[PDB]
RNA sequence: GCUGGCGACCAUAGCAAGAGUGAACCACCUGAUCCCUUCCCGAACUCAGAAGUGAAACCUCUUAGCGCUGAUGGUAGUGUGGGAUUACCCAUGUGAGAGUAAGUCAUCGCCAGCU
RNA sequence: CGGAGGAGUACGAAGGUGCGCUCAGCGUGGUCGGAAAUCACGCGUAGAGUAUAAAGGCAAAAGCGCGCUUAACUGCGAGAC
């Protein structure tokens, strides 16, 4: 489970998520790669889904490179407990998606086997996605 | 030669988000020209071309012909904008050679 | 319980009057917490580093120096 | 090396900004192993009013260096400066110690009639 | 010395570097003894001991060197006297390194102790040498605990083959 | 045209490398008597000077090598009116940051000395 | 009854003034002495410090030393926040 090794805040603010994903847009360590096409949450449960399903399906024959990292902590009342008191305790670790956003690439591996893998590993998502592949510019 | 690229003039009129949001949806494409020894020209594409153009490796290492009316500009492709989630082209720069 | 909940009162700070009005001598200029902005000609700095006018004149804004600092000048 | 001029004008700019700063015309003073300068310079601090130094005609051909020369050089800076027409100066060490030949060129201007 | 390096020892430089100016000529500049008596705190003795030593060895008055940074480990904090240390140039400093090249060497238990070798990159060479006997001062009697001194020369030869060549010149055992 | 002092301006001006100047000036330099100095030292500050040198240091010139400056076009954001509710679209006004083409080895004032 | 920290003091010098000075880190060499004491020399650098929490500041340093001192005065006070 991914998660920051150490903070400087414990608890921050919601916030909104807006806008375009203009940086990390790019293939760059792969020849091809899956990225998000709609804007969400992504968990890090989500996250280790779907690098363990990529892994069995393409049989550690190539490397995988995951550009996403939760980093943003969120937290949630106890149960039972009416409102007010201070914000509650935290219970797991998101990061934010933006469209166009990257998240897995795959070095070192056939496209039809790529392709499978990305396909597989859609179905764990809670957002829609596409595929791409390495260009000039 | 191999590469013609049949462009027309986009005149100040026609420069800014609403102009260029308007030509992206009759499926056109801003594109500017620099280059040595003169001032830069503001032309217009056809995505359909465009994209022809860029399916090949060979068309970023060549010279190309963009013919606007009578003149004929040789240049080479120098930079390009991409939609993040669509990967349509939405700009492009070519500098004189 | 919480541990938070403290605050202390606003100061009040900033700029009092801007580029191009004319001053009395003693009017306060600008109110800092430090030298955000430094005494030209005609100006003077007090001890909580305060900028006020020291003569009748035309406030203006400026950057100046090998430092690049912003200094507030009054002109007569 | 260098050290010994980057630290004498590094001594020499909080006297130069404060007489900057009241607005007086300066009497700035240089000395060096062989000879001695002085000028007179306005307020703003962009003209100059008066100047006088052993490098003159009068003074070129003696020792030029010495306590001596430096007071015959107050008494001329002091002459030509009232002749131009300034009264109240601001002395000038330029980071030289007020000492000696320094000394020697301030008391002469002072006898000759500038008040500082 | 002096006079012996001014009309002799220049010349030899200049032949042996071939070296086209006269400044280029190497010359020492300055002399300084240090001891770094740590723990004094917890005693506070053997500190005047060493300063009225060092006093003894060279004539000038040496001055006390305090603390920088606390270190915890040690007994040692920022405002306190930790060492103290001489420094000559000029005519004593000639006087100094003539008595250490003429009386020294021979009165160490074990010759060989200096090397060549030991310099800086630059020309300056630093020695330490144990005992402060080996100088015209009083014996074992009337001083405490005998103390090791170190003792580092400063000199205008750019690099290491010159201040060997100066050093060489001048006689130094090695 | 070279040298010194004082300013304007504060990287298109800076840093780094390479080369050059002793007639004057400047600098290194000699000495420690007298004035003055080091929590020790004529190293620094100071005085008395002219045997040496342009080595160092400072000034001057060459170089895009780092640095710095930097368009046009597009993109993001956004005031007003309208249409929608993962927060976008239309009309109208405005418009970055980053990146690209390109540029840069400054430009002026006052006084004094020399050729 | 949102997210994080401090205060209920200290100082006759840690106040005034004149004069003077630059930190931190690293790499080298050098008795005990080492990762780290003190000494000497170079290199890139404000990353040190500012009685105390944080922020806004700090080259005429507002940081650091030395001599003499009591303006840590009395009567006020144009004009502003």
């Amino acid at each position: 489970m991914l998660q920051p090794k150490r903070t400087k805040f414990r608890k921050v603010h919601k916030g909104r998520n807006t806008g375009l994903a203009h940086r990390g847009s790019t293939v760059s360590f792969g020849s091809i790669a899956i990225k998000a096409t709609e804007r969400g949450r992504m968990t890090a449960r989500q996250i280790e889904a779907a690098r363990r399903t990529i892994s069995r399906r393409i049989k550690r024959g190539g490397k995988i490179f995951i550009r996403v990292f939760p980093d943003k902590p969120i937290t949630e009342k106890p149960l039972e407990v009416r409102m007010g008191n201070g914000k509650g305790n935290v219970e797991y670790w998101v990061c934010e998606i933006k469209p166009g956003k990257i998240l897995y690439e795959i070095e070192g591996v056939n496209e039809d086997l790529a392709r499978e893998a990305f396909a597989l590993a859609a179905a764990k998502l809670p957002f829609k996605t596409t595929i791409v592949t390495r260009t000039v510019m | 030669a191999n590469f013609v690229l049949n462009a027309q003039a986009r005149a100040e009129d026609k420069q800014g988000k609403g102009a260029s949001r308007r030509l992206r949806r009759e499926s056109l494409v801003p594109a500017i020209i620099y280059g040595g020894n003169a001032e830069p020209v503001a032309v217009t594409l056809e995505l359909r071309e465009l994209v022809k153009a860029l399916e090949s490796n060979v068309f970023f290492e060549e010279v190309v012909e963009i013919k606007v009316g009578d003149k004929v500009e040789n240049v080479k492709i120098q930079a390009l904008q991409r939609h993040p989630a669509k990967n349509t082209p939405m700009h492009a720069d070519f500098k004189r050679a | 319980s919480t541990k938070n909940g403290r605050d202390s009162n606003p100061k009040m700070l900033g700029v009092k009057v801007y580029g191009g009005q004319t001053v009395t001598a003693g009017n306060i200029i600008v109110r800092q917490r430090g030298t955000e902005f430094h005494a030209g000609a005609n100006v003077g700095m007090g001890r909580d580093h305060t900028l006020f006018a020291t003569a009748d004149g035309v406030v203006k804004f400026e950057v100046k120096g090998q430092f690049g600092r912003r200094y507030v000048k009054v002109e007569t | 090396m260098n050290e010994k001029k980057q630290s004498r004008l590094r001594r020499a700019k909080s006297t130069r900004l404060h007489i900057r700063a009241l607005g007086a015309t300066r009497l700035c003073v240089n000395r060096t192993p062989r000879h001695i300068y002085a000028q007179v310079i306005s307020a703003d601090g962009g003209k100059v009013l008066a100047q006088a130094s052993t490098l003159d005609a009068s003074l070129r051909s003696g020792t030029t260096g010495n306590i001596e020369a430096a007071t015959k050089v107050g008494a001329l800076i002091a002459e030509r400066a009232k002749a131009a027409g300034v009264t109240k100066v601001a002395f000038d060490r330029s980071g030289f110690k007020y000492h000696g030949r320094i000394k020697a060129l301030a008391d002469a201007a002072r006898e000759g009639g500038l008040e500082f | 010395l002096k006079a012996r390096y001014n009309d002799e020892l220049k010349a030899k430089l200049q032949e042996e570097l071939s070296i086209k100016n006269v400044m280029e000529i190497p010359r020492i500049t300055k002399i300084t003894l240090n001891m770094g008596v740590g723990a004094a705190a917890t005693d506070k003795k053997l500190l005047d001991g060493a300063v009225a030593d060092m006093q003894l060895i060279a004539g000038q008055k040496p001055v006390v060197t305090l603390a920088r940074k606390s270190i915890a480990g040690f007994k040692i904090r920022d405002g306190w006297p930790i060492g103290c240390k001489v420094t000559l140039r000029g005519d004593q400093m000639y006087e100094f390194l003539d008595r250490l090249i003429s009386i020294a060497i021979p009165r160490i238990r074990d010759f060989r102790g200096f090397s060549a070798k030991s310099f800086d990159g630059r020309g300056n060479y630093s020695m330490g040498l144990k005992e402060q006997i080996v100088f015209p001062e009083i014996d074992f009697d009337k001083i405490d605990r005998i103390r090791g001194m170190d003792i580092t020369i400063t000199t205008t030869a750019r690099t290491d083959d010159e201040g060997r060549a100066l050093m060489r010149a001048f006689g130094f055992p090695f």
